């Protein structure tokens, strides 16, 4: 956040800054989900408990 | 930021703050919905205990203890470390009990656990705590309830909340305040609180929960701390159920 | 084109030298198998490390 | 850099703290102890004068630790005030315990352990102070010592410390004779401080001296301050003033 | 790295690199055997010598913890002073206190107690000890109840007891061939030619009396260090039996 | 960087205090330790600086413990000072408590001992000294030479060097020495302990400086003029 | 950054520690062990870990009382401390108050002393899990130990590595072990069942079966070779 140069730093330039984090537990979860279903899927995988890890 | 201030716990910044006391109140953010309702005639604790699993058992682990025998308290953060605070404030408490032989008052409760957590920012051979934790009870001067900072900071309080889904839960007590102007009586606060902590698991909504209510009241407990559990905890069940649907 | 070395000119029988058979010969005996799982198959990697190894 | 404290070596094994107590001693001035048959002279340089500074209340640089031995110091004074006293009250320990007098040796024994044990306990800090003691015991008649900030002694007959060591030293020993006259002691010492000292004029004011003598006031070891007035007088006879 | 830098402060791997790095100093120090058999442990090590002028035959590194309690070691010897001081005095308290011989095991877990200690206070052991042990070693007795015993008592963990232990410098070779020599067949006479044989075989030094030292606990003999006659007549035997071979 | 307390280890298993100590130990003057049949010699190199500078009062580099231990160091100077007293109290709390005459192995056993306690407390540096401590008793005629390192480590040999440039005046004691023949005579016993520190003096004969003991709480430190006699006499063979 | 890995007294910004969190990490690479329990019986069974074939392996169950135990994951020199003041408050208990302390009351009192080496600076925080067993007057119990120092109760656990797969065996399994009371054998049979599906390089003997039982009739006893020679 601090190369952003003053020319685009001035109003009417950007207008909306807007955070991505890091993925929270909550999140971990859903994403490891999808990555699963181009692979094979049992009942075996839990996401909640791979998330904690 | 680094250079002291969040580093060191006794460090101040030109802004004249601490940044790790801001992180301690992140911790509670992370912690789970307690309320308290203050009432005229009593105070009514409330929590929410999530379920892991189903391994668990059922009534079983709370975060609600009493000190004496009429001052419930809960806290919510950091589950080992409100643990070993509430414990802190039965060391102090007892010895209130064998220099004065009576009870503590809840405002004479508060200021000592506030001296006790702004000691823990006065070293850098120590670690502050991570949670706040409601409290109160009844004594001569009838029921307060009162709710600590992981600041430092109390007020008295007609609600409290705190933990993650404590937006909805703030609202809700203010709504209380204005359809009752006396906040109601200490057996429907607790029927009032079912209702609070399910619309408080719809932000902790991924898992179960586990509804641990408690009260001590003026005289719907006789003076003293019971756990609300049996027939009064099964209409709050009820209650809340019914009107979330 | 095709080395006159083989693992007998190389000493020890590494972790490594485990992980790199994978990549390049277990594919391409069989791509029947990475297909199944739903993995797509082992063809990149990078070999790194201090010099003189 | 190895120098945050006294537990930690270089890889050579030398530690920079000691070195840097050594150099302390020079940035504050010549001191010059003589020894010579007939008595140990004492001569100090003053590193301080304004116009409206004084010095005629006290030597800041002298100080008698028993009525026997004294000594001439060199190094920051705060650091030396302490010492100073740690050391006479030791005396006097020895005092109250056999009821004589403390043998030299052990004088500066002792207070180079304490410097020694700063170095080699703890967090405090070692102190630069060199004192050049000089003292008379039955053990070896006239004794002229000085501690090192290093925390070990040397026995001398002459020695300088303080700015302008090298200076000091070899024009010391380049005009001692083995026997040398007390006199001769002190006119010397004037000849060498002036030469150091960066004051063109040096004043009565610039010095401070003692003459510690057993051959003047037999049976009796009597240590002795000069005035400014006698101070003033010697000056004429090596013709600076 | 970082981690190493505390010891109260963990890896991300939830170890101590403090007391990982300890272990690579048992394996600096030379190379110590010890084969438990049926009929007594036999205790054997290395020594190293630079010049002729060091007294072989008045130096320690097998020393006499007991009378039926020996150890071997390797590691710093810095290290070593203190620890053999702490096991020799176990034993004499434990007599003091009951008049019977200590345990092997029981000894073992003693030692390792003041291994524990790598900073100072913790309650039950109060912690006197600044750093690391660099040191282990391996313990070989006798109490009636277990019979003969060999652990290798080891400060960064805790003790394993093995039926056949090579430490130092040339554990990995000698592990392996301890495997295919450790037999439930061993004899005692045996065992003393065994232990030399594998000292041979990682040592690129000379065999000789004046680098090795063999010693036995048995229980009918008590712990006997042996002589340098005695050692000769064994290294002589050892030649004879592999020239036919 | 982990030679910044002795609470921290390398992956080697060094604290490099030690390891610095030990080059600390090349800075002090070099010592020479032989034993005899019949007796211990026990010669150091000695300094003459300046003419202003004694002997009277600029202390020796032998230090006598007792009247049958006799100790000699090399290292920093302030150092061994603490460690001498130290070990002479060591050496009297013997008697206090036994009511005998000080062994030999008690004597090295606890002063290396008191290194040792140093070394094993991560909040204070040990001494930076190795010293030899050699002697006899009443009881036992054998002549014993023992050692100390900075570690607090305590070893024993036969002869020892020690101290500045001690490796070269090592390797020449290694082969005239034999454990199965020592120096016969005393003087015979001085005569290799001189040609020795010869090496390391350049030319001085007033810094050349000898000690003897013997059994039966018999030591002597020799004349300056019985010095001279060794060290003509080796220039006349040589 | 993880430049408040450098200390135990310092929060990171996100409210964490980190030196908590690396422990939990020492769990898993610590030996894996099951727990269970029953209204009448609790039992834990181990895995027994030997260095090589040349060690004669190692005790993963620390006999805390006669009513009490507890078995590990983790680090052996921080079980070993820990169990050491543990078994002075089982002794102080009984000594002062005539009592078997109750298993969850005995837990508030480790649950602290974890906390103490968390709040001051030197202490080395724990990084082994603890599953407690015992058997008072309100039945058998389980609680799970945690290098927070956490205490759960569960009617059934596993930590350890590959334990994830004793989890979801005992979950299935849960109403089944606990409407058995009266009978130890079934309880043990599943914690064996439980422990094999865990692992990987191994394989069942004798000698790494330890079970550990306290129940309505049953002192705290731990089980070791031809009595674990019925259920191997
Ligand atoms: N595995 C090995 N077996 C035998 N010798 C080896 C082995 N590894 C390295 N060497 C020796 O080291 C020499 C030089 O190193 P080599 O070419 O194997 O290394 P690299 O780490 O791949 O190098 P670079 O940085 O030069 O690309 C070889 O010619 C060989 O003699």
């Amino acid at each position: 956040v601090d190369v952003l140069d003053p020319a685009l730093l001035r109003s009417g330039r950007l207008d909306r800054k807007i955070e991505f984090p890091l993925p929270s537990e909550d999140s971990r979860a859903q994403i490891l989900q999808i990555h699963s279903r181009k692979m094979t899927t049992d009942d075996d995988i839990n996401w909640q408990e791979l998330a904690r890890s | 930021i680094g250079t002291g201030y969040d580093l060191s716990n006794s460090v101040f910044s030109p802004d004249g703050r601490n940044f790790q006391v801001e992180y301690a109140v992140k911790a509670v953010e992370n912690g789970t919905t307690s309320i308290g309702i203050k009432c005229n005639d009593g105070v009514v604790f409330a929590v929410e205990k999530l379920i892991t699993s189903k391994l668990l058992v059922p009534q079983k682990n709370v975060k609600i203890q009493v000190v004496d025998r009429h001052i419930g308290c809960v806290y919510s953060g950091l589950i080992p470390d409100g643990r070993h605070l509430v414990n802190r404030g039965r060391e102090e408490a007892a010895s209130f009990k064998k220099l004065y032989k009576t009870p503590i008052p809840i405002p004479a409760f508060a200021d000592r656990l506030g001296q006790y957590v702004q000691a823990h920012t006065l070293y850098n051979s120590v670690r502050p705590f991570g949670v706040s934790t409601i409290f109160g009870g009844v004594d001569k001067n009838g029921a307060h309830l009162y709710m600590l900072e992981p600041s430092g900071s109390y007020w008295g309080y007609k609600g409290a909340a705190t933990g993650k889904g404590r937006q909805s839960a703030k609202a809700e007590l203010e709504k209380l305040v204005d359809h009752h102007p006396e906040g109601l009586s200490a057996r429907e606060a607790v029927k009032q609180a079912a209702k609070i902590i399910y619309l408080a698991h719809e932000d902790n909504k991924e898992k179960d929960f586990e509804l641990e209510i408690s009260w001590c009241s003026l005289s719907e407990t006789n003076g003293l701390h019971k756990f609300v559990k049996g027939d009064l905890l099964q209409e709050a069940i009820d209650f809340a159920q019914k009107e979330i649907n | 084109e095709k080395p006159d070395v083989t693992y007998s000119d190389v000493g020890g029988c590494k972790d490594q030298i485990e992980k790199l058979r994978e990549v390049v010969e277990l594919p391409l005996l069989s791509p029947e198998r990475f297909a199944t799982l739903g993995i797509d198959p082992p063809k990149g990697i990078l070999l790194y490390g201090p010099p003189g190894t | 850099r190895y120098d945050s404290r006294t537990t930690i070596f270089s890889p050579e094994g030398r530690l920079y703290q000691v070195e840097y107590a050594l150099e302390s001693i020079s940035h504050a001035g010549t001191a010059i102890g003589i020894m010579a048959s007939d008595g140990i002279v004492l001569a100090a340089e003053r590193k301080v004068t304004s116009t409206l500074l004084e010095q005629d209340t006290s030597t800041e640089k002298l100080y008698k630790l028993n009525d026997k031995i004294a000594v001439a110091v060199a190094g920051l004074t705060a650091d030396a005030e302490i010492l100073i006293n740690t050391a006479r009250i030791h005396a006097q320990n020895y005092l109250k315990t056999y009821n004589e007098d403390i043998p030299v040796e052990i004088l500066v024994r002792r207070l180079s352990d304490i410097k020694q044990g700063y170095t080699q306990h703890g967090g405090l800090r070692p102190f630069g102070v060199s004192f050049i003691y000089a003292g008379y015991d039955d053990r070896y008649g006239y004794q002229l010592y000085t501690s090192n900030p290093s925390g070990n002694y040397t026995g001398w007959k002459a020695i300088s410390v303080g700015a302008n060591t090298s200076a000091a030293q070899t024009l010391l020993q380049m005009d001692y004779k083995d026997d040398m006259k007390v006199d001769d002691a002190i006119e010397l010492a004037l000849k060498t401080l002036s030469k150091t000292t960066d004051s063109s004029a040096l004043t009565y004011d610039r010095l401070e001296f003692a003459t510690i003598r057993k051959g003047a006031n037999d049976g009796e070891v009597y240590q002795k301050i000069f005035k400014p007035q006698e101070i003033k007088d010697i000056l004429v006879k090596t013709g600076i003033t | 790295s970082e981690y190493d830098r505390g010891v109260s402060t963990f890896s991300p791997e939830g170890r101590l690199f403090q007391v990982e790095y300890s272990l690579e100093a048992i394996k600096l120090g030379s190379t110590a055997i010890g084969i438990a058999t049926k009929e007594g442990v036999v205790l054997g090590v290395e020594k190293r010598a630079t010049s002729p002028l060091l007294e072989s035959d008045s130096i320690e590194k097998i020393v006499e913890i007991d009378r039926h309690i020996g150890c071997a070691m390797s590691g710093l010897t810095a290290d070593a002073r203190s620890m053999i001081e702490h096991a020799r005095t176990a034993a004499v308290t434990h007599n003091l206190y009951y008049d019977e011989d200590i345990n092997v095991e029981s000894l073992t877990q003693s030692v390792c107690d003041l291994a524990l200690r790598f900073g100072e206070g913790a309650s039950g052991e109060e912690r006197l000890m600044s750093r690391p042990f660099g040191v282990a070693l391996l313990i070989a007795g006798h109490d009636a109840d277990d019979g003969y015993q060999l652990f290798h008592a080891e400060p960064s963990g805790t003790f394993y007891r093995y039926n056949a232990k090579a430490i130092g410098s040339g554990s990995e070779g000698a592990q392996a061939e301890l495997l295919n020599e450790w037999h439930s067949s061993l004899t005692l006479k045996e065992a003393e030619l065994l232990v030399l044989k594998i000292l041979k075989q990682v040592m690129e030094e000379k065999l000789d009396e004046n680098n090795a030292q063999l010693s036995c606990i048995t229980k009918q003999d008590g712990f006997k260090i042996y002589d340098n006659e005695k050692t000769a007549e064994l290294i002589k035997e050892l030649k004879e039996k592999e020239a036919a071979e | 960087g982990y030679d910044r307390a002795l609470s921290i280890f390398s992956p080697d298993g060094h604290i490099f205090q030690v390891e610095y100590a030990l080059e600390a130990v090349k800075r002090g003057t070099c010592a020479v330790g032989v034993k005899g049949k019949n007796c211990v010699v026990l010669g150091c190199e000695r300094r003459s600086t300046l003419k202003l500078q004694d002997t009277r009062i600029t202390p020796s580099k032998v230090s006598k413990i007792d009247s049958h231990v006799v100790l000699s160091f090399s290292g920093l100077n302030a150092d061994s000072r603490i460690l001498i007293e130290k070990a002479r109290v060591e050496a009297q709390s013997h008697r206090l408590t036994l009511e005998d005459p000080v062994t030999v192995e008690y004597l090295t056993r606890y002063v290396a001992g008191v290194q040792q306690r140093y070394t094993q407390s991560g909040g204070v540096r040990p001494f930076g000294v190795s010293t030899l401590i050699a002697g006899f008793d009443p009881r036992d005629d054998e002549p014993k030479l023992y050692q100390t390192e900075p570690s607090g480590i305590y070893s024993s040999w036969s002869a020892q060097t020690i101290g500045r440039n001690s490796k070269t005046v090592r390797e020449f004691l290694e082969k005239n020495y034999d454990r199965k023949e020592p120096p016969a005579t005393v003087e015979e016993c001085v005569k290799l302990t001189v040609r020795s520190l010869l090496e390391v003096v350049q030319t001085g004969a007033k810094n050349i400086e000898i000690t003897v003991v013997k059994p039966d709480s018999d030591i002597v430190a020799l004349s300056s003029e019985e010095i001279n006699q060794y060290v003509t006499q080796i220039e006349q063979e040589k | 950054r993880n430049n408040y890995d450098g200390d135990t007294v310092t929060f990171s910004p996100t409210g964490r520690l980190f030196q908590v969190e690396y422990a939990l990490e020492a769990i898993k690479q610590g030996s894996v062990t099951v727990g269970l329990r029953s209204n009448t019986h609790a039992v834990l069974v181990a895995l027994k870990r030997n260095a090589d074939e040349l060690s004669s392996y190692q005790k993963k169950i620390i006999k805390c009382d006669e009513h009490m135990g507890l078995s590990l994951a983790g680090l052996a020199p921080d079980a070993r401390v820990l169990s050491n003041y543990l078994r002075q408050q089982c002794n102080y208990s009984s000594l002062v108050f005539n009592r078997k302390l109750a298993v969850e009351r005995a837990g508030h009192l480790l649950c602290d002393k974890a906390q103490k080496n968390t709040q001051s600076y030197g202490g080395r925080p724990y990084g082994v899990g603890l599953l407690i067993i015992g058997y008072d007057k309100s039945g058998a119990h389980l609680l799970e130990f945690q290098p927070s120092g956490n205490v759960t109760e569960l009617y059934g656990t596993a930590i350890g590595a590959r334990s994830q797969g004793a989890k979801t065996y005992l979950e299935r399994t849960l109403d089944t072990f606990i409407k058995i009371d009266g009978n130890p054998d079934e309880l043990i049979k599943a914690g064996v069942e439980a422990i094999s599906q865990s692992l990987r390089d191994e394989s069942l003997t004798v000698d790494n079966l330890s079970i550990a039982i306290v129940g309505k009739d049953t002192p705290f006893t731990i089980y070791d070779g031809e009595a674990v020679a019925k259920y191997i």
